């Protein structure tokens, strides 16, 4: 027998129900065959010559699909948008009637019949983005142990006493600015507490800003980023998992953008699991008023590398697994780790040597006093990096030409060459900025500095 | 220091019926 | 291998528009998942690196990055060896002051080219900066030169022989026509400032330590 289909609006006390077919509403006599409280809002029902509704079938799969805007007070309507930036209202089926739908979602909607029926999972790129994966562990950097113990200090503490600072009705400090040297290990150091942070609720986001890139000089844009930043960042506080809110390269930045951070930062005071790390390494060129007594408390004063740090460095760097070469091996019996910790020490003795190797840099004062600064100074553990990469680099020709495997401390020689080569250039053009770049580590303003 | 005006671009779009 | 050529046009920023704000998300992780192949590699290139965004730039995606300066007396002479070519004919009255050696005589006009072209002479004097605590600076053409004004000064020469050729009905080619495409592409380019460029003015700036004041197209 030929059937048509309909889809189901409401039902009613004197056993009719309103369907939309062919494009109509009609109002419908429910068969007694079938019961009239069972029907489901928004299910497809069957029809017939008659007009009677005789049998009720499944939800529709097939149709256009809009994002859902918002759910209406009622909580039986929600406003969506079409595919066409045209915005519907729809009543929602019976299913959707936990979990709980949030705003971005995907649903099927009949536009003619006025109903959504069910929700198409969607995956989002934008959290994984985001945040960044807790790959730091503690044992990931080196020669910074009391860094880390001072950060586990200002951070994990009120944790453990939170109903100690309840009782006493209190704030626990969430202001954390590490300051220290140019860049070498300062901002893995925010990693490292991000993901001892994931550790212990045992899901982790790291917002990271820099600074010369936030400004919008023009006219007060930069204080709308800052705005867009930090309502991100509560929306992200809204979800139970910890976010650290990063900025980098804040001694650029300081009637002003300082009393919009201010408030920002006063707003964010109340989600103390917000933790806002900063990063300077001018703290004579950053404004007292951030450092007031409050909000960023906590100061933290990094550095590099005690030598040791840079052996534990080419440690991580340069582990047991690299290849080694037979007649290094010979002076070693075989042993690979202890002729790795052999080559370790002979190049950070050799780097840290007051040689005629290491004419990086000739200093000028006042009075004429031109000394000479060594591969020690200035030492980074970027800089480090990139040696490891380039004596990789020199091991694979050498191992391309040669055709024999293995390291060699001519490698790590060369690739140390190198590399001070290539970083010569970048952070010293030697006229602009290097002055204050020199003076602040060492003490005192040089007048002129020169390369060798 | 200064302020701008915006000249629009509109983008295609069409339907049918 | 995918070659981005003008990097400035898309992929540059998107807070400063004054959809296309909505092009650099896709791509970056676009360029994450690809990532893991072991041959596939991304190829840019750009003449305004500033307008590019540093997300793109962060280490990861974008992690070499390569200068290609400005040619230099050695280089000047490098790239005319690359075009001054010996299949080029040669008129008999340079030829002969070699006996023949082809090689020598276009060595010897490519050295003598690249004196002329790099010495501080008083007319190839091109820009005077200002400095509000410094005197002044002086640029000269050598400072923005490049290879493809070398191209069009070995063409322009190459021009002035066939016009030459059509006159006298001498063919060959001559130093005086390499002079005087020199002299031709100096007048050319004296009074357009384009050959400056906002890397140029950055070296510039690094290099006095001072902001430029004003800047001045020298002229006889
Ligand atoms: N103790 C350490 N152990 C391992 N790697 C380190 C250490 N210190 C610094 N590094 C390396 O130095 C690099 C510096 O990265 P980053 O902090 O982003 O730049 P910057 O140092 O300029 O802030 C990091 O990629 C990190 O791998």
């Amino acid at each position: 027998p030929p059937s048509g289909y309909g889809v189901l609006l409401a039902t009613h006390d004197d056993d009719t129900v309103d369907v939309f077919t062919s494009g109509r509403k009609m109002r419908l006599t429910c068969s007694p065959n079938i019961d009239a409280a069972s029907l489901k809002k928004g299910q497809t029902v069957r029809l017939n010559e008659a007009l009677t509704v005789v049998e009720a079938g499944t939800f529709e799969a097939v149709g256009e699909i809009s994002t859902l805007r918002e759910i209406l007070a009622d909580g039986h309507r929600a406003l969506v948008v079409g595919h066409a930036d045209e915005e519907r209202v729809v009543w929602l089926a019976d299913p959707l009637i936990p979990r709980k739908l949030r705003p971005g979602d995907s649903l099927l909607v009949d536009t003619k019949a006025g109903y959504a029926f069910e929700r198409i999972p969607k995956a989002e790129v934008e959290d994984l983005v985001l945040e960044e994966v807790p790959d730091v562990s503690y044992a990931d950097i080196g020669g910074l142990s009391r860094q880390i113990e001072q950060i586990r200090d200002a951070v994990e503490l009120p944790f453990l006493h939170k109903e100690l600072y309840r009782e006493y009705s209190l704030r626990p400090p969430k202001g954390v600015l590490l300051y220290g040297p140019p860049g070498c290990g300062k901002t893995l150091i925010a990693k490292a507490v991000a993901n001892s942070l994931a550790k212990k609720m045992a899901k982790s986001y790291f917002l990271n800003i820099k600074g010369p890139e936030l400004l919008n000089k023009f006219v007060g844009e930069t204080e709308r980023h800052i705005r867009l930043i930090f309502q991100r960042a509560r929306e992200k506080a809204s979800e139970g998992t910890p976010v650290i809110v990063f900025f980098d390269e804040m001694d650029s930045i300081f009637t002003t953008v300082v009393p919009q951070l201010l408030s920002e930062i006063d707003g964010v005071e109340g989600l103390e699991n917000v933790i806002v790390i900063g990063a300077s390494n001018r703290e004579d060129m950053i404004d007292p008023a951030i450092l007031r007594p409050g909000r960023l408390d906590v100061k933290i004063k990094i550095e590099r590398p005690d030598a040791e740090a840079a052996q534990d460095i080419y440690s991580k760097y340069l582990t047991e697994f690299l290849p080694v070469h037979a007649d290094d091996l010979a002076e070693f019996d075989g042993d690979r780790s202890a002729c790795i910790k052999a080559m370790i020490e002979k190049v950070v003795d050799r780097m840290y040597a007051e040689i005629d190797d290491n004419r990086f840099l000739e200093v000028t004062y006042a009075n004429g006093d031109k000394e000479v600064m060594y591969f020690k100074d200035f030492n980074s553990g970027a800089m480090i990096q990139n040696v490891v990469d380039r004596a990789k680099k020199n091991a694979i020709k050498s191992v391309l030409e040669t055709g024999q495997p293995g390291l060699r401390i001519q490698h790590l020689l060369d690739s140390i060459v190198d590399e001070f080569a290539e970083n010569e250039d970048l952070p010293n053009t030697t006229n602009p900025d290097d002055w204050a770049r020199i003076s602040g580590k060492k003490g005192e303003r040089i007048v002129y500095i020169r390369t060798l | 220091g200064s302020m701008a005006q915006e000249q629009t671009k509109r983008g295609g779009g069409g339907g049918d019926d | 291998i995918v070659f981005f050529d003008e990097m400035d046009s898309i992929f540059r920023t998107r807070g400063t528009g004054v959809v296309e704000t909505t092009v650099v998300p896709q791509l970056l992780s676009e360029i994450d998942g690809v990532e893991g192949l072991e041959n596939v590699i991304v190829i840019g290139a750009s003449n305004r690196e500033d307008m590019i965004d540093p997300a793109i730039l962060r280490p990861g995606r974008l992690d070499v990055k390569i200068k290609i300066e400005r040619p230099d007396a050695e280089a000047a002479q490098d790239i005319y060896s690359k075009y001054l070519t010996e299949f080029l004919p040669v008129h008999a009255d340079d030829l002969a002051e070699f006996d023949g050696d082809r090689s020598a005589c276009i060595k010897a006009m490519i050295e003598k080219v690249v004196d002329r072209m790099y010495a501080e002479i008083d007319d190839n004097r091109f820009l005077e900066v200002t400095y509000a605590n410094g005197d002044k600076e002086v640029m000269y053409f050598k400072d923005f030169n490049s290879g493809a004004m070398i191209q069009n000064v070995v063409d322009r020469a190459k021009k002035n022989a066939i016009k030459s050729v059509l006159e006298t009905g001498q063919p060959g080619l001559r130093i005086q026509h390499l002079l005087d495409s020199i002299v031709d592409e100096f007048a050319e380019n004296e009074d357009l400032p384009n050959t400056t460029n906002p890397d140029d003015w950055a070296r510039i700036s690094g290099k006095k330590g001072e902001r430029i004041v004003y800047i001045r197209t020298l002229v006889t």
